[PDB]
RNA sequence: UAUCUGGUUGAUCCUGCCAGUAGUCAUAUGCUUGUCUCAAAGAUUAAGCCAUGCAUGUCUAAGUAUAAGCAAUUUAUACAGUGAAACUGCGAAUGGCUCAUUAAAUCAGUUAUCGUUUAUUUGAUAGUUCCUUUACUACAUGGUAUAACUGUGGUAAUUCUAGAGCUAAUACAUGCUUAAAAUCUCGACCCUUUGGAAGAGAUGUAUUUAUUAGAUAAAAAAUCAAUGUCUUCGGACUCUUUGAUGAUUCAUAAUAACUUUUCGAAUCGCAUGGCCUUGUGCUGGCGAUGGUUCAUUCAAAUUUCUGCCCUAUCAACUUUCGAUGGUAGGAUAGUGGCCUACCAUGGUUUCAACGGGUAACGGGGAAUAAGGGUUCGAUUCCGGAGAGGGAGCCUGAGAAACGGCUACC
RNA sequence: GGUCGGAUUUCCAACGGGGCCUUUCCUUCUGGCUAACCUUGAGCUUGGCGAACCAGGACUUUUACUUUGAAAAAAUUAGAGUGUUCAAAGCAGGCGUAUUGCUCGAAUAUAUUAGCAUGGAAUAAUAGAAUAGGACG
RNA sequence: ACCCACUCGGCACCUUACGAGAAAUCAAAGUCUUUGGGUUCUGGGGGGAGUAUGGUCGCAAGGCUGAAACUUAAAGGAAUUG
RNA sequence: CGCCCGUCGCUAGUACCGAUUGAAUGGCUUAGUGAGGCCUCAGGAUCUGCUUAGAGAAGGGGGCAACUCCAUCUCAGAGCGGAGAAUUUGGACAAACUUGGUCAUUUAGAGGAACUAAAAGUCGUAACAAGGUUUCCGUAGGUGAACCUGCGGAAGGAUCAUU
């Protein structure tokens, strides 16, 4: 199986180590998931001690957090976009960790409008008091603006699911936005 | 794995063999206390050695 | 060093969220802690705009085990360098001894500015690399 | 290899014990328990040879299954649970109840005490920290884990217990100038009366220790047990009270005792 | 117990070696051998091949028993005694054998896990499980085999097995049943606008993500975005609370969601105890079993510094296709070139790298001695490796298992 | 000898140790201990300069060396005691009023280098402020 | 250019033998069993053998490095008398 | 009449060179084939829960006469699903084999050239005295053999000596 060790590497003067153990259990290692989208596959393998190991496949939806609303709704995923990594994971959609990917934004945009009643893109006493209190934070900034017009907004995949079972992540904002949009617009 | 007795002698051989000196010496001793063994002889001289070394090293000392 | 984030990912600290809608003082955050055992964690880590997470200071790496000092050697390489144990190994038969070395790699910060000849210490920490286990937290030359 | 061990030879088992290296070639194995491997000692050779109650570990089984004997307020039916340090056990017949505690010797010792010397005991606490929900919470050198307990109670402190619970009757603290207990080293035994400490903040808290003969020593903060305060023990102590007087001493004190 | 002797010469002094001499838990052999006690023993050559037979199975009071097994319940109509076989649960990963491998590798001392798993024991630990949450649902409790067995049997042979009929569970698949408050939302409604509002859903545990708190060198001043506490609405403003750590994004707590859904006892033996609202009502003990989390203990894996025999008739070595580092990601139980994508081109070296050899596993130790030392150390204890050579993997907490499977040789 | 060959005093002296000054700061700021308190109340009173306890801020140029300690698994080795009938061994044994029973033991030493702390500062090197980016300021 | 005296550095010399060494002999071949100022290179009985091989240099002749098997009790140094 | 050298000749041994594209053994290994499991794409025998599903027509309840209500053995047919082996794509792991290369450890061998040893072998007599041409060192040549000769060097020389 495949080995975790450095037994069968080269040492560090550019000496063969030479053959010592047989391959063992707790230095093993285990194929990708290589984890995709549509029609929620989760097979599960036992692992060391128990201690349950979702491998992700075929995840359609995850869940994501707006961390300045402290928010985090369940959403479906149209796909990446941008990896560092490989742009072989970008052209075959696979989800990782740290992956750029647009979800549907409908959620956000929803609540939005429930909870401060200010629109995007393009009535009770008590809901009315309250957004009225709520005001001052309508006003989040152009791209997502835009983002939230287009119906594809912009996140970043912060979970391990091979591991884990879990597509989970946060939308970009800011900073870490204009990086990643002038990554994908460079040409 | 049953840990081994320990075994040791209570003797030590003549370092130089033919003495003749030696050998009528201790033949007197075997010949007036009754004994049969320069065995026996080298056995009571290596005692007397050990205790011996034992009041050198120790009277070596403050 | 031109660029903190020159490479394609994101490069900052995890978990520190600089909330763009508050227009506060000090525009963007940093995390940072005291390494212990009398330690400094220097004003360049403070004010730095770097990232370099597997610094001890800004990072998330804790010092812990055997600290040694030895003095720099190499530079060649990206936030790692090689430093050289000069000792004198004993031998009780001629009752005396015999210059060894032994080049034990570590890790640096930007938070230090190093040429070759600076003496330095450092700290046991976790496996940085195949070859790596320590951090540097004091240069002593100029 | 290839997991954990089960058996357990002679000469791998500890000194202290004072297992013969001859009669057969293998040794009881301490199962896992509230204390450790090496500074515990097993039932079957507490009854098998500091007693002589029995001969064989067949009689001894026969006794932990009748159940003449319990630890802790418990049974514990088992030929070789840890008797660690400090430990209480209570026999109805003869109506005795031992205490485990070392002797200047290094052994553990057999202090016959009463009934109410068993129902309290003494423990260290090994650490504190904070439970889920916010119980704070501790545990001690016997594997003990206790909750809510004052505050003031901190790291190096000890412990006196009901044993009818895991409750406190009655705690000590750490500071300079407390009478103390040794596990760990030449002293093993000794009590020597806190002088004073150093820190060497890294690693090896020392603590310099001297009993009432002015005779100093130098220990490990982690090795020494704090039993009360100065004068006053809270239990009753064995025979030399941590003294280690030298070879002749000794040699004409068993001489006055021929 | 810091010891010498004979031998080159016709003789002498010397170098210099030889032989002699003493010992060995160092072996073999020879010749001989009456006794007591202790006891090594197919390592060396072949880690060469192996017939035959054993070497790990296992139950209580207490998981499942109608053995068409055996005693007798007669205190028991269901058994309730004992009890093969079988299901189940444990363990079979320890022991034991050998030393082939292996020369910075194991190992020995010495550090760390602020970088991880951990059955088992031991100490603590699941008011929150009706999910259109009102009929959607037994909780004095729910569903399913299936074995054993009955018999049909099939192969020359196998711890070979099919076919048909039963039946059980701590085996499987399911499953409700106990408080109180407290914030959010809504939000009926009043409408007020200083703005007041009934009523409704949530909250246990666990996983994953995002966020906040998790602290605290020193004292006054100017206001307000709007006074905020209560008002003399002149403003008095205090009150404030946070543990450990050498040091943490630590322990731990809360907001918002995620979960294909984790745990929250349908188990078992004894003893039968108390209230009367006189109901098989309600409550009750000593236990065994298992069970989420944390800690502990026996472990386990990685890990810091130092240290290994002979060789230069081995001086350059490493990196194609990982060698050195870094970023991102994957895998791992976990860090990390462990692996990949991309990128810089580095890294070790006469202070002997690298390569070769080893009748090399290492150490604790053994013989031997004034000291210094030399030699040996497979070999009873410790750590490693292996099961004919290699590779792989299932089960499991734990194996790369070999007295377990798959293949090749 | 004040004990009848034990132990004490002024002890003259030596021996090594701690401290002050001799141009000899041999880190100081915050603190509480304010300490040693100049603090004195009549002869035992009310108030001195922070390490002597401690938390820190602080400069802490580098080593080798050397001392002490913790620790270094047992067995082994040396070695205490011990009548396995002696002995090799082993760690047992011994004593009773032998009915209740009593009772010392299973020491101690060694443990290399390397690693931690550790008093020292001789010895050996070791940078220091010179077309002063020099310290006190 | 000579003489005298002195001086530093050189090639060496005469005598002693305190000292050393096995002896010849030696102003170092001394200040070494009362064993240590600093460093380099080489030898470990005689032969085999400066052979064989492998590298390496040279046109070559040959050189530098350089073993083993096997054999043997002596070879050898310095002096004495014959 | 001492000691002694080498060739040649006999006997025995040890190692070396050596054609033999020598032979074996073991390790590392390019390339190629590449089992076997494991993961992933499908697969779908098979079993199986639910939802209806209409009727061949029994039973009883009701217009008691056609007719009507529901259960019923029955069988399609339909979806709603659960598990699902054989087989199967791709991937990483990768035994074994073939072939070369390479590294070391032993080994056969016609013959050739050496060395050693061995009571009395032959040829001479090179060496030790000025050894009968003083010896030896290096180099070159010569010849049956020791060995000779030339060029330079030394004294371990047969001289420490010519004012």
């Amino acid at each position: 199986g495949i080995s975790r060790d450095s037994r069968h590497k080269r040492s560090a003067t550019g000496a063969k180590r030479a053959q010592f153990r047989k391959k063992r259990k707790f230095e093993l290692g285990r194929q990708p998931a290589n984890t995709k989208i549509g029609a929620k596959r989760i097979h599960s393998v036992r692992t060391r001690g128990g201690n349950k190991k979702y491998r992700a496949l075929r995840i359609e939806t995850g869940n994501f957090s707006w961390a300045s609303e402290g928010i985090s709704k369940k959403t479906r995923i149209a796909g990446v976009v941008y990896h560092p990594s490989n742009n072989e994971l970008v052209r075959t959609n696979t989800l990782t960790k740290a992956a750029i990917v647009q979800i549907d934004a409908t959620p956000f945009r929803q609540w939005f409008e429930a909870h401060y009643g200010q629109t995007l893109g393009k009535k009770s006493k008590n809901a009315e008091r309250k957004w009225a209190a709520r005001a001052a934070s309508a006003k989040i900034e152009s791209s997502v603006e835009s983002q939230f017009s287009a119906g594809r907004l912009y996140a970043c995949i912060s979970s391990r699911p091979g591991q884990s079972g879990r597509c989970d992540g946060y939308i970009l904002e800011g900073e870490e936005l204009a990086f990643y949009l002038r990554r994908l617009t460079a040409k | 794995p049953r840990a081994p007795r320990t075994y040791s002698k209570t003797y030590s051989t003549p370092k130089r063999p033919y003495e003749s000196s030696r050998l009528d010496a201790e033949l007197k001793l075997a010949g007036e206390f009754g004994l049969k063994n320069k065995k026996e002889i080298y056995r009571i001289s290596f005692q007397l050695s050990k205790i011996r070394r034992a009041a050198r090293d120790l009277l070596t000392r403050d | 060093e031109l660029t903190v984030q020159s490479e394609r990912a994101f490069q900052k600290q995890p978990h520190i969220f600089n909330n763009p809608k508050v227009k506060t003082s000090k525009r963007t955050k940093r995390w940072y802690k005291n390494a212990g055992l009398g330690f400094k964690t220097p004003k360049t880590a403070i004010e730095g705009s770097y990232i370099d997470k597997k610094c001890p200071f800004t990072g998330l790496v804790s010092i812990r085990g055997k600290i040694l000092t030895g003095t720099v050697v190499s530079t060649k390489m990206h936030r790692t360098i090689v430093i050289r144990r000069a000792y004198l190994h004993y031998i009780p038969k001629y009752n005396r001894y015999e210059k060894r070395h032994k080049n034990v790699p570590v890790h640096v910060s930007p938070a230090f500015r190093v040429q070759v000849g600076d003496i330095v210490t450092v700290g046991q920490c976790r496996p940085i690399s195949k070859t790596v286990r320590f951090n540097v937290v004091k240069v002593s030359a100029a | 290899a290839r997991g954990p061990k089960k058996h357990l030879k002679r000469l791998a088992a500890p000194h202290h014990w004072l297992l013969d290296k001859l009669s057969g070639c293998y040794a009881p194995r301490p199962s896992a328990g509230p204390h450790k491997l090496r500074e515990s000692l097993p039932l079957i050779v507490f009854l098998r040879n500091r007693l002589k109650y029995a001969l064989n570990g067949r009689e001894v089984k026969a006794i932990l299954m009748q159940r003449h004997v319990k630890v802790d307020g418990k049974v514990r039916t088992d030929t070789t649970y840890p008797a660690g340090f400090m430990d209480v056990i209570t026999l109805d017949a003869t109506n005795e109840n031992f205490r485990l505690v070392y002797d200047v010797k290094g052994r553990f010792a057999v202090h016959r005490i009463t009934d109410e010397e068993a129902s309290y005991k003494l423990g260290k606490v090994k650490k504190v920290q904070l439970g889920k929900k916010g119980v704070p919470y501790v545990v001690t050198h016997d594997g003990r884990t206790i909750r809510y307990p004052d505050p003031n109670i901190k790291v190096n402190d000890t412990v006196k217990i009901d044993l009818a619970s895991g409750k406190i009757t009655d705690f000590i603290k750490f500071d300079a100038g407390k009478l103390v207990y040794v596990t760990g080293g030449r002293n093993l035994g000794r009590i020597g009366t806190i002088v004073h400490k150093e820190r060497h903040d890294g690693g090896f808290d020392l603590v310099h220790i001297k009993d009432s003969l002015d005779n100093t020593f130098v220990t490990r903060l982690n090795n020494v047990f704090v039993i009360g305060e100065q004068g006053k023990p809270y239990i009753s102590l064995p025979k030399g009270k941590g003294i280690k007087l030298s070879i002749a001493e000794e040699r004409d004190r068993r001489r006055a005792q021929q």
